[PDB]
């Protein structure tokens, strides 16, 4: 995940 | 009054890139119940010719977020995205899916 | 491929009783975003002259359930419901908004 | 709430  | 058109369920992240990368406008989105990780939500995002997904995440308190800010809600996460950009990478702002 | 008509997401309490309590069949429910518990999901229910509420609860794993069974996705504890009493009081199914 |  991208915010991960 | 009536139910929000970006909650899909529990979808399959192929088939959210699958109808989102049809999307002609960048910010085309939807939030799904994650399989990978039941119980966990995901926004998936139409960006150029891709689909970037962010994990919604919950603190101590319950709250979701995605980086730094927290919500009471994923509707105020989702509206808060649709003027502030839902990436610290790029500016991308959250529109409802045409 | 469609959003679920079910998830209204954070409408208060007393606007979810006054939009049930009109609607025709016993069932007719939506899911919102609690207020008074952020971060936390409700089930509102059409049943005769009344709404009842329940709670979504999760367990350790994350898993979502009203009462025993687990489920991996609202998504999936609603359909169960469709066919499953989402009460242990009365015999309560759930079924669309119309 | 009817479960708690």
């Amino acid at each position: 995940y991208v915010n991960v | 009054m009536k139910p929000h058109p970006w909650f899909f369920g529990k979808i399959p992240r192929a088939k959210a890139e699958e109808m989102l990368s049809k999307q002609r406008h960048d910010g085309a989105f939807l939030i799904r119940e994650s399989e990978s990780a039941p119980g966990d939500f995901s926004l998936s995002v139409k960006f150029g010719n891709d689909v970037q997904h962010f994990k919604v995440l919950r603190d101590g308190a319950g709250k979701y977020f995605l980086w730094v800010v927290k919500f009471n809600s994923l509707n105020e996460l989702v509206d808060y995205h649709r003027s502030t950009s839902v990436s610290r990478n790029q500016q991308i702002f959250l529109r409802d899916i045409e």
